[PDB]
């Protein structure tokens, strides 16, 4: 009301509306899929389009050979803050000869994010992130606020209706984190996820993107014809 | 109405944050009382520890800024280490510039130039707190000098300050309105802090325990403070006369 | 660059200057123009070492002809002399100083007279009836000593310039390749087609 | 009024409204807490497990520094984090100069010094946050608790978060029941209950315990998590008291 | 962090008034009243020891401050404004002059450069201007003896006589009629003494009043000898017991 | 440094700083210009509330920013000041760098570029100032004239008119200018130019200035006497 | 006041979305793109009969495979059309070939957002970039000042865009000639345009694989209206 | 942060004015005129010192008439601590050309360097503009006798007789009336201190409340000689023309 | 003084076929008279099907090749997994030479 011209701003009951407000920008976003198990890591996400003579914008974006994400919200914010990400999984590699952990991935991301949360001049990021990823420790997948707020978890979704894949997923946790060294049947239950948050629409060939990383296998981005397969 | 809210002029000629940091200054709610002796300066404060969970040892108000000037502080305790933390920055450079220890005097004039700063640049904010610096000067023997937000300073036979800071310095100003000297004539330091804790209770018009006080004390080339058991013994003093 | 070589007469200032640009032991060009015209009276020629000559000359050009623009008024011959003296004094303590050594010759309208000045890269200024830079003086001197007189015409003052550089010609080792000569006056500047 | 729309201005109470505000977003935070034993301390935070899906164990709250000095905070997490950065940029720049790894006093006033920076211009927001703190040192065992405005205190034990006042009177019945001190094995068993205990005032969805320690004896004065069996003794310990 | 107050606090109001630079003015007003008054022979400055307790030492606190061995300074206002333009004031006399000319600059330019920063305070980002107004007193080679005022805008005049402050409008009227230019020194601390007692309400003596003089050189004052062209500072403050024998007198 | 942002969009896509830029053109003098077959005119309003004024020093209103460019204006003269002093170090610079002087087009969107980054640069304020640039290109007998205005657009014109009361001579022009026969004289030229400012003008007297543009670098500004017997020659064959 | 980089309740940022409303009131633009080329179109929109139209230059050459169209506050474009070309002749220089259409629009995408208290404000102009690379052949893309672009077969910006995008959508198929989509554009331009169009106050333009990026003449322009209003009447 | 305090003092007003350019001049209007007349043979500068008092010393005063170099001087309308920032800049631009060209500095070229300087506080920085408007009166080479004024906005205008500060409008009227081209410069100080005698606020115009000046090349044989009158020299001249 | 150059010997040879090419190089490493390895590689595989060595200073060498490697990788992801043909890594391996004109990578190249 009266605190939400900035960031810089607590509220009197001591809420950051700036924060809240670019938030609310990742709810507006077309809905995405995370889901793994002990072997691989999946992102499943629906792309949105203009209209009928637009494309559908893209919304995986591939970090390193072992890491990448899906985006909701503000585009232009997660090609800075993937960039940032391709940045560190890099110095990584080049100072230390190592693959970046997922984990410090995310801690990297939730400070770089936090910075703009509590400077004058400045604004949040408008974009959460799914990140996945394989390292040393396995499939990983993380959930990324622009808050700051960084979670690891088994599965989860963002964006518009993405309640209802969040849901189906809390209800088949048991099912899909078995699916040890079988890529498609992972994706299938990812493909069955997101379909929860769908109305009016279904998911055509150039509707759905999906990506996956695992034991054997570098991150890739499925998009086209690649993903008939799983309609 | 947004002069009141940075460092600028009001249409009365007054400057608003400051007057508001001197109220900030009581938030604590606990007095202070400084007095002179022959060869000694003494410096008494309250102490109250209200939660059991504190460690009582490190509840503390008062400073030693460097081995000669000690610095009790009447605030809140973020703004009163901001100011410790400045003044033995200071403390330091002085002597490594100039050759010799920084009088207390020059000390408080610098931190008073600070403060003045503060009153006058829009992006800075005044501290909340009062400096009583003490020491055994050199050149100018026991001294006592004192600095509030708006940059004012100055040197004082005995002061006071507090929420009850009145009380306190009418009950001194009558005390060497009898004597008719700047100081109190005692040997010891052991005595002169005697003074101090007698007057205080007698202005206050409560009783202390040994852990209630905080008490700091200069002599020639050194400031320390007292434990609760050097403050022990000086109540029992008090207690059998 | 080579030889460069300037006599002020009655109504008038004359500038001599070598054709011939080197690199090493060939002869790059043997007609070169090592002048600038400053402003509609006022001729600069310059000397030195190779890029700094015409960056310098350039340079000067440009800030004379702004201020001409800017003021719709032509600087007087002594105050561009001036203008790049400073900028020469300032240049010898600089990270890598203009190695330039320059003649200015104009025609002062206000005055009614004409003007001569030497600068060398260090940025010191003298004003001259007649004046060289380099080896060329040490040559041609002894023949201004004798010859210059202050109220000569154009005419005797380019035949004066024909022995300086007949003398030059046959004492010099290096070959400079002639001369072109241009003549500033109350008129402008122009160039002598023959030399 | 407007004193409370800025930070650094002073209302005429003498108060900054906006390190006041800050405070909320610590009442409005998960329990942490900490307790001082004979020869060290233990730390404690309660996880609220907001859903199924988030992975048992990975999400972890408890910072070290250096390797000697823990941290738990309640309030917004990546005020935190920020905090814990700056410390451990602080402990670096120390042991660079002086060789001997921080004093837990000396690590507390970095930290204050850096809170209070924030409570002094408009152009930054205060922390929101309230940190529990401590370790071992040459001069034995601190604990401290350090604020929002940049005021800190040692402890004998803290608390903070939506369920500091339940935690606090715990605290206080240790402090009293045990003047002679606490053994670092009962501090976490201690910290285990006191987590539980203070769990009602959170008691909608269900929580995860997670404790850490430094000690003399058991940790060689090194920050460790409790893990595996003592973790579980603790847990077990905890669920007996409730019942 | 940063000063992001890059923008200016004093502004032009509709009417064309300075704002702050009023507001100043009035603090000024607020402030204990301090005159100057100058002679053939001299100058004098002089004002209130206001005391803000009796158990402070009001030696410890000078309102009448040195500047250069022939000039000094008084105020009336806000006084650790004053204590920061007298440390800088100080500072600008030797770094914009002394260091180039090895000799100590005339009041007028020494004015003229405290001037300068009281104005730069009034125009500058994120500053306020100064609450203070200065009375200035001199003596030099080529300018004689002088005394200016100095307000927060930045501006100074020169005076004969004049007052500022809590009582400064009667105080002028009393010099007005007093003031000649036949004064003698002593003829000027009198006149002062009597125009300062009206405006003063306790106690009226040498250890409540503050007073200097800028006159005669003072050899004694030097601290050496064997320098003949090195005569001594002018700037001069009155003791106690030099201000009380005065008051018999009056 | 003093980074505020002065010029931002509003709610119905308005930059107002912009707009309220060409309030302070509308109230500056009136400026106009007209090109011929082979020549360009521009004519410039001179306000005759101040008189005891000094006409040999005052700026005069048409400013050369090179031998075969000019440039006039309306709106803030300090402002102008600023546009002309860039102008005329680019066009110097150009002729340094690329040994060519500016073309018209070249330097008109020099000094567009210049108004539009005032228009997007943290703080500073749009130059209250629209100005008409022309002259002739190096080696080029075909006249140009271009316009600029604060936001920063450009364009080039048969004929233009700018600041006070230029709606009207405005209307003068677009009734009076014939594409297909453009003023063939310096003399047809000039006339129309001055024709068009006494739509505006008031009184003919020292309140009309005129500065012929020709090839080749010849510019030449019009005496007193010389446009007075053009509002003599107008006025004349008008009684009729 | 209140922040340049401020969000709305509901999650957009408020400058961003005022400078799509100055672009709404900018001239038409419209782009449509075949397998025989992409063109693009423009209304010139001259505010006087005496402003020569010819110097309205709302159509621009990036490279010689890459051409753009504006609409909006298009004094904004001309820093953006000058690191555009930039960034294309830069790639030029470090890579020896051709840069995809995408990522020269990525790179004018990319200072989109670059504003705060970097530039003081958004930018007030929206772009149709349209191009030819050997990778994903021909392309036409809308750049926007939020920094977000989208791929499209056809589209149209300004202020007739709404009535024009949904002609296009029942008039664009992927068997699409150059001929074709030349007047197509004109036909639109016509419809949305207050004026009466003709060569002066509307221009044209292409970009084939070979010959690239080329602007019509008025003459060759001329032919193609002549050529449409035949066709019309022809039915 | 801090916007919140900004005052903005470099935006235009809906009408297309800058809004402290315009208090600023509202600032001057109150101010002590001063005049500036051109003569054949000479310039005078003549300015009201604003309700003095007596005990103000005189003869060592100075709030209005200032020297910028041996050729050029101004007069002051404004805050004259704002005056003196501007003039010292102006002296220091003064000897830079000096050093640069060895020729003393054209007047107009040191009239739109100081009114550029201004013009900058009108654009950028966001710090209020310059409370002054000057009379620059003085001579070269080019184009002899000259008279400039420039007020906050920057903006500067030649002249042949001109006024600053309170009642211009007055004043000008005045001027503008008995004003001729073949005027010299003994007439010209006549009608300056009639001008200032018939506009003043004051009950009578004093010596007192005056500050005057000339520049003349009754200076011995071709060469300029600038003259700030003396407190007498102004008492003598009061009584020459007949005003006391 | 430091002298921040060495010299590890090393010989690379490339010869281009119809439809093939092969870069051949020796795995010695050596500092003056002696052997720091038998077999170091120095020719390797850097993505896109292209091979780089380079010779000269062991140490110069591997951080050209390093860069390079990282060149593609950043080629990949700013225009869309595009390959990168032969001619151009070889102009953008120029760039990274020039880029330390005034301080040289002292190796000799091949791809
Ligand atoms: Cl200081
Ligand atoms: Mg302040
Ligand atoms: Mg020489």
């Amino acid at each position: 009301n009266n605190y939400d011209g900035d960031t810089v701003t607590f509220s009197p009951t001591g809420r950051l509306f700036q924060v809240e407000y670019a938030l609310e920008a990742i709810k507006q976003g077309s809905v995405t899929v995370g889901l793994r198990s002990n072997t691989h890591a999946v992102l499943v996400a629906l792309k949105r389009n203009a209209d009928e003579l637009s494309s559908y914008q893209k919304k995986i974006i591939k970090c390193d050979e072992h890491m990448g994400l899906s985006l909701a919200g503000l585009a232009p914010d997660a090609r800075v803050l993937s960039n940032y990400l391709r940045q560190q999984c890099n110095y990584s590699s080049l100072v230390f000869n190592r693959k970046l952990a997922v984990e410090r991935a995310g801690h990297l991301l939730c400070d770089k994010a936090q910075k703009n949360t509590q400077s004058y001049g400045g604004r949040p990021y408008g974009v959460g992130l799914l990140i996945i990823g394989y390292d040393k420790s396995g499939a990983h997948l993380l959930e990324f606020q622009p808050s700051g707020n960084v979670t690891e978890l088994y599965g989860t979704a963002i964006g518009a209706r993405s309640q209802g894949a969040k849901t189906y997923l809390e209800r088949t946790l048991d099912t899909f984190i078995k699916i040890d060294g079988n890529p498609d049947e992972l994706i299938k239950a990812g493909v069955e996820a997101i379909s929860q948050s769908l109305r009016d629409e279904s998911l055509t060939v150039d509707n759905l993107s999906i990506a996956i990383v695992g034991k054997d296998t570098p991150f890739t981005i499925y998009d086209g014809e690649a993903v008939a397969k799983y309609i | 109405g947004y002069d009141r809210h940075i460092t600028i002029f009001s249409p009365e000629g007054r400057l608003y944050q400051v007057e508001y940091a001197f109220k900030a200054t009581n938030q604590t709610n606990i007095n202070s009382l400084a007095v002179r002796g022959k060869d000694c300066t003494v410096v008494i404060s309250q102490k109250k520890v209200p939660d059991k969970l504190l460690d009582p040892t490190t509840v503390s108000y008062i400073f030693c800024i460097s081995r000669t000037i000690g610095m009790v502080v009447n605030g809140p305790i973020p703004d009163a280490r901001n100011a410790a933390l400045r003044a033995k920055a200071e403390a330091a450079e002085f002597r490594y510039k100039y050759g010799y220890d920084m009088p207390c005097d020059v000390l408080a004039k610098r931190m008073a130039n600070l403060s003045q700063i503060y009153t006058q640049r829009a992006y800075m904010r005044p501290l909340g707190v009062i400096l009583t610096f003490v020491s055994v000067d050199e050149e100018l023997g026991p001294s006592i000098y004192k600095t509030d937000p708006a940059g004012y300073y100055v040197g004082y036979k005995a002061t006071a300050t507090g929420p009850k800071q009145q009380e306190i310095t009418t009950n001194l100003e009558n005390h060497f309105k009898k004597s008719k000297i700047d100081h109190i004539n005692e040997e010891s330091w052991e005595k002169v802090v005697e003074f101090a804790i007698t007057h205080m209770i007698d202005a206050l018009g409560t009783e202390f325990s040994k852990n209630d006080l905080e008490v700091g004390v200069a002599t020639k080339d050194k400031f320390f403070t007292l434990s609760a058991e050097n403050i022990e013994e000086r109540l029992v003093a008090i207690a059998e006369q | 660059m080579d030889i460069i070589l300037g006599i002020r007469v009655q109504d008038s200032v004359i500038l001599a200057s070598s054709k011939a640009v080197t690199r090493g032991i060939s002869v790059l060009k043997d007609s070169d123009d090592k002048t600038r015209q400053l402003s509609p009276h006022t001729l600069m020629s310059f000397a030195g070492e190779a890029g700094d000559t015409v960056q310098f000359a350039e340079y000067i050009q440009a800030n004379i002809q702004l201020y001409s623009i800017r003021e719709d008024y032509e600087l007087s011959p002594q105050a561009v002399s001036s203008f790049v003296r400073q900028e020469l004094a300032k240049s010898i303590r600089s990270r890598r100083p203009y190695q330039v050594n320059v003649l200015i010759g104009g025609y002062d309208k206000k005055k009614n007279k004409p003007e001569l000045y030497q600068i060398d890269y260090l940025g010191t200024k003298v004003e001259l009836p007649y004046g060289a830079h380099g080896y060329s003086g040490f040559y041609t001197f002894s023949l201004l000593d004798h010859h210059y007189r202050p109220d000569m015409t154009t005419e005797e003052g380019l035949d004066l310039l024909k022995l300086c550089v007949q003398e030059l010609e046959k004492r010099m080792p290096m070959d400079f390749k002639g001369v072109i000569v241009k003549i500033v006056d109350k008129d402008g500047i122009r160039q002598v087609d023959d030399f | 009024t407007g004193y409370d729309l800025s930070n650094s201005v002073f209302s005429p109470d003498g108060r900054n409204f906006q390190v006041e505000y800050a405070v909320k977003a610590v009442e409005n935070g998960t329990t942490s807490i900490g307790i001082k034993c004979n020869d060290g301390v233990v730390f404690a935070v309660e996880k609220l497990i907001t859903s199924k899906l988030l992975v048992p164990q990975k999400n972890v709250k408890i910072q070290v520094v250096d390797r000697h000095i823990g941290c738990v905070y309640s309030g917004l997490i990546p005020d935190g984090r920020h905090l814990v950065n700056r410390g451990r940029e602080e402990a670096a720049s120390f042991k660079k100069l002086y060789k001997t790894p921080i004093p837990i006093p000396a690590f507390a006033d970095r930290l204050g010094q850096y809170v209070q920076a924030h409570t002094l211009y408009n152009s930054v927001r205060p922390f929101g946050v309230s940190t529990i703190f401590g370790g071992v040192d040459k001069n034995g065992a601190h604990l401290y608790m350090l604020e929002p405005s940049g005021s800190y205190w040692g402890y004998k034990g803290a608390a903070t978060g939506k369920g500091r006042q339940s935690a606090k009177a715990e605290l206080e019945k240790l402090v009293d029941h045990h003047p002679e001190g606490l053994s670092a094995r009962e501090a976490v068993k201690q910290a285990a209950k006191i987590i539980y205990l203070a769990h009602e005032d959170n008691k909608e969805k269900d929580f995860e315990l997670e404790i850490s320690w430094c000690s003399l004896s058991e940790t060689n004065g090194l920050h460790k998590f409790v893990k595996g069996d003592l973790l579980q003794e603790a847990i077990d310990f905890a669920q007996k008291e409730i019942n | 962090m940063t000063d992001r107050y890059s923008f200016s606090l004093t502004t032009f109001s509709p009417s064309g008034k300075l704002g702050q630079i009023d507001y100043a003015l009035t603090a000024v007003k607020q402030g204990v009243t301090s005159l100057g008054i100058k002679a053939t022979n001299g100058v004098v400055i002089a004002t209130e020891k206001k005391s803000s307790s009796p158990l402070a030492m009001s030696e410890t606190l000078s309102k009448v401050s040195l500047l250069t061995p022939d000039i000094g300074a008084v105020y009336s206002g806000m006084g650790p404004d004053y204590r920061v333009l007298v440390d800088k004031s100080r500072k600008v006399a030797h770094t914009s002059y002394k260091r180039i000319y090895g000799e100590y600059p005339p009041t007028k330019l020494l004015v003229s450069e405290v001037a300068k920063i009281m104005q730069e305070a009034t125009q500058s980002g994120g500053v306020r201007p100064f609450g203070v107004s200065l009375l200035i007193a001199g003596h030099d080679e080529f300018n004689g003896f002088s005394l200016y005022q100095v307000d927060p805008s930045g501006s100074y005049f020169p005076w004969k006589a004049t007052a500022i402050g809590k009582g400064s409008v009667a105080a002028k009227t009393f010099l007005e009629k007093r003031w000649n230019d036949e004064l003698e020194l002593e003829d000027a601390i009198h006149i002062a003494l009597l125009t300062l007692k009206e405006s003063v309400e306790g106690e009226f003596n040498g250890d409540t009043i503050e007073l200097a003089i800028i006159g005669d050189e003072n050899p004694d004052l030097l601290g050496y000898t064997g320098i003949p062209t090195d005569k001594g500072p002018r700037f001069r403050k009155l003791t106690s017991q030099e201000i009380n024998d005065r008051l018999e007198a009056l | 440094g003093y980074d505020r942002a002065l010029s931002i969009f509003s709610p119905d896509g308005h930059i107002f700083q912009v707009e309220y830029a060409l309030e302070a053109v509308k109230r500056g003098t009136c400026a106009v210009g007209v090109k011929g077959k082979n020549c360009v005119v521009l004519g410039c309003e001179r306000r005759s509330t101040l008189k005891l004024q000094d006409t040999r020093i005052t700026p005069s209103k048409v400013s050369k920013i090179d031998s075969h460019v000019v440039l006039s204006f309306s709106g803030l003269n300090a402002d102008s000041r600023i546009l002309i002093e860039k102008a005329r170090v680019e066009a110097q610079s150009h002729r340094l760098t690329l040994e060519d002087p500016v073309t018209v087009e070249y330097l008109t969107r020099y000094v567009a570029g210049v108004q539009q980054r005032y228009t997007q640069s943290g703080g500073v304020r749009p130059f209250g100032v629209s100005t008409l640039i022309a002259g002739f290109d190096p080696r080029d007998d075909e006249p140009k004239l271009y316009q600029t205005e604060p936001s920063g657009i450009y364009s080039s014109w048969s004929a233009q008119t700018i600041g006070r009361n230029s709606k009207t001579v405005r209307e003068f022009l677009e009734k009076n200018y014939d594409r297909k026969e453009p003023p063939a004289t310096v003399e047809e030229c000039v006339k129309l130019t001055v024709r068009s400012l006494l739509e505006v003008v008031q009184t003919g007297a020292k309140n009309i200035e005129i500065t012929v543009v020709k090839p080749d670098s010849d510019i030449v500004a019009l005496s007193s006497e010389e446009i007075n017997q053009y509002v003599t020659q107008i006025e004349q064959e008008k009684q009729e | 006041d209140r922040g340049v980089s401020t969000f709305s309740p509901e999650g957009r940022l408020f400058q961003v979305e005022y400078s799509l409303e100055a672009i709404k009131l900018g001239s038409t633009a419209i782009g449509i793109a075949t397998k025989e080329g992409v063109v693009l179109g423009v209304e010139k929109r001259a505010t006087s009969p005496l402003l020569e139209s010819d110097s309205i230059e709302k159509i621009v050459e990036i490279d010689r495979h890459i051409g753009c169209a504006m609409s909006g506050l298009t004094a904004d474009a001309r820093s953006m059309i000058e690191h555009a070309r930039t960034a294309a002749v830069t790639h030029n220089l470090y890579y020896d070939e051709d840069i995809n259409v995408e990522s020269l629009t990525q790179s004018v995408c990319d200072l989109a957002l670059r504003f705060g208290e970097l530039m003081s404000r958004p930018f007030g102009v929206a772009l149709l970039i349209a191009g030819h690379d050997a990778d994903d052949g021909y392309q036409l893309f809308h750049a926007e000042p939020s920094g977000t672009f989208y791929r499209y077969n056809a589209k149209a910006i300004g202020s007739g865009s709404e009535g024009a995008q949904a002609e296009l959508l029942n008039e664009w198929h992927s068997s699409l000639t150059l001929k074709e989509a030349e007047l197509l554009v004109l036909k639109i331009l016509k419809q949305v345009m207050e004026e009466k169009l003709d060569e002066n106050n509307a221009q044209l333009s292409c970009i084939t694989k070979q010959d690239g990026f080329k602007i019509y003449d008025n003459e060759k322009t001329a032919e193609l209206i002549k050529e449409l209003k035949e066709k019309e009447a022809a039915e | 942060g801090s916007r919140r305090y900004d005052s903005r003092t470099t935006i235009f007003s809906p009408e297309g004015r800058l809004y402290q350019v315009e208090y600023a001049l509202e600032s001057i209007s109150h101010a002590g005129t001063a005049i500036g007349i051109m003569a054949s043979d000479g310039i005078v500068l003549a300015a009201e010192r604003k309700v003095t008092s007596t005990l103000l010393e005189q003869d060592t005063s100075t709030e209005k008439l200032y020297k910028l170099n041996d050729k050029i001087a101004v007069a002051v309308a404004g805050l004259t601590a704002d005056a003196e920032i501007l003039i010292n800049t102006a002296r220091i631009h003064a000897q830079n050309y000096l050093k640069t060209y060895n020729e003393d500095i054209p007047v107009e070229i040191l009239v739109r360097r100081l009114s550029d300087i201004k013009q900058g506080y009108t654009q950028h920085g966001g710090l209020r503009p310059f409370g002054v408007s000057f009379i620059y009166a003085g001579y070269d080479d080019r184009y002899g006798y000259q008279l400039y004024t420039s007020n906050p906005s920057g903006n500067y205008t030649g002249w042949k007789a001109i006024s600053v500060g309170a009642n211009t409008s007055a004043a000008q009227t005045l001027l503008q009336m008995d004003y001729k081209d073949d005027m010299k410069v003994d007439d010209a100080i006549e009608l300056a201190l009639k001008t200032l005698s018939k506009t003043t606020d004051s009950s009578a115009l004093t010596y007192d409340r005056l500050e005057f000046a000339t520049i003349r090349k009754g200076a011995n044989d071709g060469e300029v000689y600038q003259k700030i009158f003396k407190p007498q020299e102004i008492k003598d001249i009061l009584v020459k023309t007949g005003i006391t | 003084q430091f002298n921040p150059y060495g010299d590890n010997g090393g010989t690379i040879l490339g010869i281009a076929g119809e439809d093939f090419a092969v870069l051949a190089g020796d795995t010695r490493n050596i500092t003056d008279y002696s052997i720091n390895s038998r077999y170091e590689p120095k020719v390797f595989d850097c993505g896109d099907n292209i091979v780089m060595s380079a010779n000269g200073f062991a140490a110069d060498g591997d951080a050209l090749v390093k860069r390079f490697k990282n060149s593609v990788k950043w080629y990949h992801f700013d225009h869309n997994d595009k390959k990168l043909s032969i001619n151009s890594a070889a102009r953008n391996i120029q760039h990274l030479l020039y880029s330390r004109r005034f301080f040289p990578y002292y190796v000799y190249n091949i791809i």
